């Protein structure tokens, strides 16, 4: 299985919250906020 | 706040015999009118009769509004009670006929029954996927009771609601799957500390129990006018509240009348006929009356209750005078209830009721004087002096309204009769009907 | 269930010979008027003559409105009966002669057979294809959608026009939905999720629906009832296409407009083609203008043109007025409140006031209809008020008296209950005496004049 | 007792008796409607009468599996104009040979002698001259010139690309030392810089927020977004078209009646644009930032007058079935799930649909 | 068909000799009114010649003396070749626009521009279409088409393939193509292919194959009124307002441009001007502001002829408090000629009733016709004509084959004439609502 | 800055045997023409043009009503 | 409130499979005229930062009833970064970096009528044509 190239995932539970970013989006403008721009 | 009819809390009649009590539920006297009104409540509550026009007639004061307001308090919440001032029918948006049609149809309710499913549970996990630079959204909600756990797909509309509500793990939420409303109810455990800006702390709740889903019957009452508005439009249901509805076409209403009958036979809807109270009906014009003649003939007509102060008076839009200001072919359709001016023993009771409602402690001498003032100047004037005298008494730090406080109120504020004298005694210094006046001393 | 003023009227109560039975179908009397209204019914059912007028002339309470309602029941529900008062003609949105034409054309019916040519299925795949617009400034545009529809019997892949894809976008269609695509309009309807996905675990109340039976492509035959006014309105403010004008027309506030005679003559030709094609039949009906004295000289002048129209309905006017001033023509007085000029066009059916025994018989019919039991002394007492005061007044007492009776536990209304109803509920004239007697004095307790 | 639907069918059958006083077939179809009206003419997805031309399919068998659905919908009212009027200069605004006025008048009245062009505005920008206010209304000379020349739809799309920043300043510039700071170039934008709405969005208990939402909350609470439509238009039509035998007329029909930029605004970005906007090295704006078509007021009817039959009607449309449903919902306590007998075979199939709606086992 | 039998349905024309304009005592449905029908015949000559602009003719006479009949006769004798606009004066009182705007629009509807345009049109039965979609579609295609006289293949350009697939053209369809624009109109289906049309229901009609040349230069003649050009030019789809009617007050500089443009087209020969006629029924319902407008709208080269009808005596002009003949101000009557219509003699009443009885499906015995003629003299021509329909329905209910005197007598008894109805209100005066609003409901 | 498509030149008329296209002869005159035009407007035309977007600028006007 | 001094992801200790990055916190430094604070925000605020295009040096606020943020503008401390920029520059907030206080709103009931009958904030084409 592989995640959708265009969708960023937020998930929250008892341990708190994480965001996970497709490696297809790192190196785009969308990666910059995660510290992984062009 | 206290208003003119706040003390009126019913019609004051024996529910068995319909006998009016001499005092009850804030109403005093008018026993024949109160008995006649009690019969009309039965016609309303039974609902079988359509389109009976009742006119309450009497001189000013005498409780014509008070009786009609007593009826509203007796019908309770489920029944429509549309109150029109006749001056509201004149409009720039719509014709008078259209304004009357809407007010008639506001007075017929439609009690729809629907069954809904609500979820309730502790949120264990929430997951949302968002497109970069786009609207596409999907997600999953993991939600729990002490006895079930399940994972539900969320659509875009749910995700919008979920983030508007800031749903987080540990929140207790309920979701009505029919409306899509989400409400939070509390938390199963403290709000986690690692993140900042996490919002206000909630109520605590223990986890919900039993099944996640349950079915729930819900009942909604809407007027036929609301259904008219919703179905005359694709878009713009804000017009239901804004006015702005235009002149709805009659072939739409024909369809709605059929469908409501169909909904009734199917048991989808219960029709609930209420009343249109038109106050000061002598303000309608001759075209309005000609419309009402035939609006009453529908089997969807409400019972129409009317009030008039008028003697033999000119009909509006008309050359000629008629009783009550109403035309005769209209009065042929109308039964009249007459109110009568009060006895001093009735004024004393009414003023006592107003004083109790306003929380004013009259001395017996103040009440006697107010009763005497009530005979000479009218019930409304004497009721205004109650509030005024209370204030004046308070400024001198008296415990109770004395005769001295009522006398000062009478001194300060002119009786409607004394003001007419004052107008006569200064005819040159007030502006005349021909505009002449003198300003010099 | 709910009982109104005319709930007892069921028809004109005529013989097959066209003669009134003296008491039938809820009527008593008016026999000459019921016979004339019978001939009007037969004029309408013949559907051969345009633009004939009928005046119901007679005093208030003489059954003019009952007769018009009886005509409507003799005609039955196939034929348009379009009832209005003269007060309804005074729209703020459009000129008064416009609402005359709308109501004239609501009175003309049409039954038409329609073929719906339609596609149905579960959406199995859906894939857009795009145009690279170089210099439009709006960016790219979708050039077609490819969509796979599956039914129980077969399958197709459709390359949709962009304007039909916009319909699917409005309908929020997704893969696995069952949809309906009417090629007549290009409209799309989402019927639901396919039952293949039927699961409890979605927060939204989805319609899980079975896969469509039969072929993906169907033709449905439907018989529709429309009036000429519905066609006029549909074509004045169009909303059926997927073009931008139709789209925005669904968002703007509904608004009546002064539909031109060009549109009406064009729609006559449209309907004439449906007739020549055999898919339609004309059902010309009747417009009832109650309170016709409330019309005005501009309305009556307009009817002189409008009734000449070769597809005008039958028009029934009611008036209750003697010699009266014509509204908007304050110097002109005429019988019925109708201009002398226009009165020449009408056939006048006079209606007459009732005898004491007819009134007594109406009281029984009406008592039976409201479901209330009277003694004969009670029936006689009420009938006395019908003679002495008014028919309408005496009929209004039945419902109050029934409650007053039941309040004493007696299920049958007797004279004591009517005697109480008389005193609780006055008539116009007893109330007018209270006005005049009290009106001897002003002051606090006077009626306002 | 018969349902109103059954009653209407049964009445139309006894209309046939006017000829006859086929009776065997009549009584057999009387028996059908008394079983269920769907045995006589099954209820189906329905719509208003459509008053328009369209191209209908002539053969189902020859259509095949792949077919192109063109948009054929066309008005039957069909207004015919000569190209002299509709194309060759009978329209005053459109320039061409034989309309020498229009090209001149377009340039001079919209640009040269137009007060809103930036070269003209800039001459009046000062003192008590007529564009003196422009310095403070938060708009450029370019934006003033745009708003004077684009129509209210085009301006409304441009307004989608804007931010309520003066409302955010109300949140931020709040203390007395902020002196209600406002950009001097936005000085006259008074009511935007201060109104209660922005603050009510931000308070932790939404009292003033709820009070401003009452009307729409009440509307949805009544379920009027979900109640079945009690009426619809009886006929529906597409717009009237000019018929003119020119190619330009056909081009113009597409430019206006199927206007690309309006449609693109309503329905928003295409899938390729969302990809290009999302995978690029830098952000990029989209012609509309979003689909600007409103949400429909009715959650189920949306933007169409198509109606779909329902199982609720199905049960109630037969008086027997409605009665049977009531007693089955208590005989479930006894069982007898298939102790039912039918004189008609298709009635058994309809009962399978009802039972599956009830989820009652056979 | 759709067209039912109306009051005027029997009028087919003016009944006038085309050579001399002598009216015949009865023809084309008009009886008598000979001097009036001659004058209306002279007006048609003026209308048809187009030379004279803005004449106003008033038809003045008592009610039911054939003022509308003569107006219908003129419309029928001009036919469709001339703009004929029929205005009820009550219509000018729009809420959408001012009275004078509505009068301008009515005048502008009554001048036509006649324009002649050729197109090549291709018409025939489709023998075959093949289309190759590859897969984006419309890559290439061939049409084979025939008449009874010719057959051809056409290689199709890709936008014609889109037109063909839009209109779902299939083998056997009879189509026409306006190839200057490429719209397909499916004229029908060939009978020779009836079995291919498996989806068409049994109600489907079939045509024979077309004939002659597959391609013809068809010439179309259009008439567009000045009002249509005005409304077209008012907004982006202004022509839609010719149907919905929501034209605002179209700005007068638009009209002046159009007047110049049309004079240009006339001198170039690109178009011809066709002056029509405006008919204003009940012209007395106009007010004093309308009349002062019409004065000067008549004085223009683009004015139609105007025709007006009035029943009124010396009567109050609307919008003022004084009285003038016909209800019309003398300032206006100066620019008008009056045609006066007289009451009918009994032998003319007999003929009009006969024609009305033949237009309706009514077999009328000679004594019933004599009786209806007596009623006509005493109750008026309209009342007697209304009794024809009634007596037919009464005769039919008793299954009679002819309307007899017996049936007319039922009608006379059941339906009052005006004069009998006036007596009824005078005798019933206390029971009817009087002009003071007083009425007595008691027995 | 005005321009108009008159048609497709009929030298291309046989690109196909049918296309939905309006074939016109090539212009027989000079390809460039210079003309003196005296143009009249009024101050009201300037008012109207400055008060509101006019003609093909205001496409949404086609909806009527507001 | 403040100008954004810093934005800094924290990787999660349990990154999700198949994803290139997993972020557990998004640190923002906010500076007002009166203080400096490190906001350890929930990762979901990435959505607002992207959509609002928040940079270091932009003045923003974050509201706790939603957790989102809004951009007020670029701080005028940077008004000299370029000879030409399409920025309005806005002063640094002169309050505390964290503003919690009670606010008193006065409205007439007519204001509530109009706010309901003519809703102001609508994002669709018809709302936007309406307000124009
Ligand atoms: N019989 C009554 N019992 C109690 N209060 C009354 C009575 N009659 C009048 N009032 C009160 O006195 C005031 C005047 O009566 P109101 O009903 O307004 O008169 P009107 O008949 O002119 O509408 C109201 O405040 C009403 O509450
Ligand atoms: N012949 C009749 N038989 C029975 N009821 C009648 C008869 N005539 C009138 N009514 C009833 O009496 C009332 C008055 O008649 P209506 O038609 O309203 O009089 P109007 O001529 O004023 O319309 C109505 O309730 C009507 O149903
Ligand atoms: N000379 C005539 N020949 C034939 N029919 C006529 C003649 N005069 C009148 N009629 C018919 O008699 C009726 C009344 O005449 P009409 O012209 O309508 O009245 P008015 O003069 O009041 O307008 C109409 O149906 C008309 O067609």
């Amino acid at each position: 299985k592989r995640p959708d190239p265009m969708m960023i995932r937020w998930v929250n539970n008892k341990m708190g919250s994480v965001v996970a970013v497709p490696e297809e989006l790192l190196g785009t403008h969308a990666g910059v906020v995660f510290g992984a721009g062009p | 706040l206290i208003a003119a009819h706040s003390h009126i809390r019913g019609l004051g009649v024996d529910a068995d015999t319909l006998e009016p009590r001499p005092s009850s539920q804030g109403l005093v006297g008018q026993e024949k009118a109160r008995k006649a009104a009690a019969v009309v409540l039965e016609m309303i509550k039974q609902g079988k009769i359509a389109g009976r026009a009742v006119l309450i007639a009497g001189p000013p004061s005498t409780g014509k509004t008070a009786i009609a307001m007593g009826m509203a308090q007796s019908l309770g919440q489920d029944v429509p009670f549309t109150t029109l001032a006749a001056s509201e029918i004149f409009s720039l948006e719509m014709s008078k006929t259209e304004a009357l049609t809407q007010a008639f149809r506001k007075s017929i309710g439609v009690r729809i029954k629907e069954e809904s499913e609500i979820m309730e549970g502790e949120v264990v996990e929430i997951q949302i996927d968002r497109s970069v630079t786009g609207g596409a959204k999907q997600g999953k909600l993991t939600i729990k009771t002490t006895d079930m756990e399940a994972i539900y797909d969320m659509g875009s509309k749910m995700i919008d609601a979920m983030t508007k509500e800031r749903v987080m793990a540990g929140d207790i939420i309920s979701i009505d799957k029919s409306s899509g409303k989400i409400t939070k109810l509390g938390r199963s455990y403290a709000r986690s500390r690692d993140y900042d800006a996490m919002g206000v702390d909630t109520k605590f709740l223990q986890c919900p129990e039993g099944e996640l889903q349950k079915r729930k019957e819900v009942v909604h009452t809407v007027s036929l006018h609301e259904i008219d508005v919703i179905n005359s439009r694709t878009q713009g249901f804000l017009a239901l509240f804004s006015g702005d509805t235009g002149e709805i076409r009659s072939e739409i209403r024909d369809q709605i009348n059929t469908k409501v009958a169909e909904w009734k036979e199917e048991g989808k809807a219960e029709i609930v006929p209420g009343v249109l109270f038109i106050d000061e009906v002598h303000m309608l014009d001759i075209e309005c009356f000609s419309y009402i003649n035939r609006a009453l003939e529908s089997d969807l007509a409400p019972i129409v209750i009317m009030a008039s102060n008028r003697g033999v008076s000119r009909i509006r839009g008309t050359d000629y005078k008629s009783p009550h200001g109403l035309p005769l072919d209209f009065l042929d359709r109308v039964v009249i209830i007459n109110t009568h001016p009060y006895t001093p023993d009735e004024l004393r009771q009414i003023l006592s009721i107003r004083a109790q409602e306003e929380e004013v402690d009259l001395t017996p001498d103040a009440l006697a004087l107010l009763t005497k003032i009530g005979q000479e100047a009218g019930l409304r004037y004497a009721s205004n002096l109650i509030t005024t005298s209370q204030l004046i008494a308070a400024k001198r730090r008296a415990k109770q309204v004395g005769v001295e406080d009522v006398q000062r109120s009478f001194k300060l504020f002119y009786d409607p009769a004394r003001s007419v004298r004052f107008v006569q005694e200064s005819e040159k210094r007030l502006i005349g009907n021909d505009g002449v006046v003198d300003f010099s001393y | 269930h709910r009982t109104a003023a005319h709930t007892h009227i069921k028809g004109l109560g005529l013989n097959s010979s066209g003669i009134a039975e003296k008491q039938a179908a809820g009527f008593v009397g008016q026999c000459a008027a019921r016979e004339a209204c019978g001939v009007v019914v037969d004029l309408i059912k013949a559907h051969k003559m345009a633009g004939r007028g009928v005046l119901l002339a007679g005093g208030p309470g003489t059954g003019k409105t009952a007769l018009a309602l009886a005509i409507s029941q003799e005609l039955g529900t196939k034929i348009p009966f379009c009832p209005i008062t003269g007060s309804e003609i005074y729209s703020t949105e459009v000129k008064k002669t416009e609402v005359l034409m709308e109501n004239f054309r609501r009175a003309i019916g049409l039954r038409v057979r329609e073929t719906k040519d339609v596609y149905e299925g579960e959406v199995t795949e859906m894939t857009p294809e795009e145009a690279e617009n170089p210099l439009g400034g709006y960016g790219k545009t979708i050039s077609t959608l490819l969509i796979g529809l599956k039914s129980a019997r077969g399958q197709k892949k459709l390359r949709l026009d962009p304007s039909i894809y916009e319909a699917i976008q409005k309908e929020r269609v997704q893969v696995g939905d069952v949809i309906y695509i009417e090629t007549n309009t290009g409209a799309c309807k989402r019927v639901g999720r396919s039952d293949a996905y039927a699961t409890e675990f979605d927060l939204e109340a989805e319609e899980y629906v079975p896969i469509p039976k039969g072929e993906v492509h169907k033709k449905k035959e439907i018989v529709q009832d429309v009036t000429l006014h519905d066609l006029d309105v549909a074509n004045a403010r169009p909303q059926g296409g997927q073009d931008i004008i139709s789209m925005m027309g669904q968002l703007m506030k509904p608004k009546m407009t002064e539909i031109t005679d060009k549109l009406r003559m064009e729609i006559n030709k449209v309907v004439q083609k449906y007739i020549n094609q055999g898919v339609a039949e004309l059902i010309p009906g009747v417009l009832f203008i109650d309170e016709a004295h409330m019309l005005d000289i501009e309305c009556f002048t307009y009817l002189n043109k409008a009734l000449e129209s070769p597809i005008a309905p039958i028009v029934v006017l009611a008036s209750n007025r003697g010699i009266a001033t014509i509204r908007g023509a304050d110097d002109l007085k005429a019988a019925h409140g109708i201009p002398p000029d226009f009165l020449q066009r009408l056939l006048i059916i006079p209606t007459h006031p009732y005898e004491p025994d007819e009134i007594r018989r109406i009281v029984r019919i009406r008592a039976q209809t409201e479901g209330v039991q009277l003694t004969d002394a009670a029936v006689d007492r009420v009938a006395e008020h019908g003679v002495r005061i008014s028919l309408r007044y005496c009929l209004q007492l039945l419902a109050p008296a029934s409650i007053l009776a039941r309040v004493n536990g007696r299920t049958q209304v007797d004279v004591q209950d009517i005697a109480e109803a008389e005193e609780l509920f006055l008539d116009a004239r007893r109330s007018a005496n209270i006005l005049t007697s009290t009106g001897e004095s002003g002051g606090l307790h006077g009626f306002i004049s | 007792e018969l349902s109103y639907r059954q009653r209407a069918m049964y009445q139309s059958l006894r209309n046939q008796i006017s000829i006859m006083d086929t009776l065997m077939n009549l009584v057999m179809q009387f028996r059908k409607v008394c079983n269920h009206p769907d045995l006589f003419e099954r209820a189906d997805t329905s719509s208003p009468f459509f008053c328009g031309h369209f191209a209908e399919t002539g053969s189902f068998l020859r259509e095949g599996t792949n077919v192109a659905l063109g948009y054929s919908t066309r008005s039957l009212v069909e207004y015919r104009l000569p190209r002299l009027i509709w194309c060759d200069g009978g329209r005053l605004d459109k320039p061409g040979p034989g309309n020498l006025v229009a090209g001149f008048r377009s340039k001079y009245l919209n640009h040269m002698m137009n007060i809103w062009t930036p070269e003209n505005i800039r001459s009046s920008l000062e003192g008590i001259e007529n564009f003196t206010w422009l310095r403070f209304v938060d708009t450029s000379l370019q934006e003033a010139y745009r708003a004077s020349h684009t129509d209210v739809f085009a301006r409304a799309v441009d307004l989608a690309s804007k931010q309520n920043r003066l409302g955010h300043m109300q949140i931020v510039y709040d203390e007395p030392e902020d002196k209600k700071w406002t950009p001097v170039h936005a000085l006259f934008q008074i009511c935007e810089r201060e109104n209660p709405k922005a603050v009510a969005e931000i308070t932790t208990e939404g009292v003033l927020r709820d009070l401003m939402n009452i009307a729409r909350v009440k509307y949805r609470e009544l379920g009027l977004c979900r109640l079945e439509k009690a009426a619809r238009p009886r006929a529906s039509a597409p717009p009237i078209e000019v018929v003119c035998d020119s190619r330009s007329a056909v081009i113009e029909r597409e430019n206006i009646m199927f206007h690309p930029a309006m449609r693109k605004a309503l329905f928003g970005p295409t899938p390729s644009e969302i990809k290009e906007a999302s995978f690029g090295p830098r952000p990029v704006t989209l012609y509309p930032p979003r689909a600007l078509l409103p949400a429909p007021d009715h959650d189920k009817q949306r933007f169409t007058n198509i109606t779909v039959p329902s199982m609720a009607r199905f049960v109630t449309d037969s008086g027997k079935l409605a009665k049977l449903d009531e007693l089955l919902r208590e005989l479930k306590e006894g069982g007898h799930r298939v102790l039912l007998y039918f004189q008609m075979t298709r009635m058994i199939d309809l009962m399978e649909e009802y039972l599956t709606y009830r989820n009652y086992k056979y």
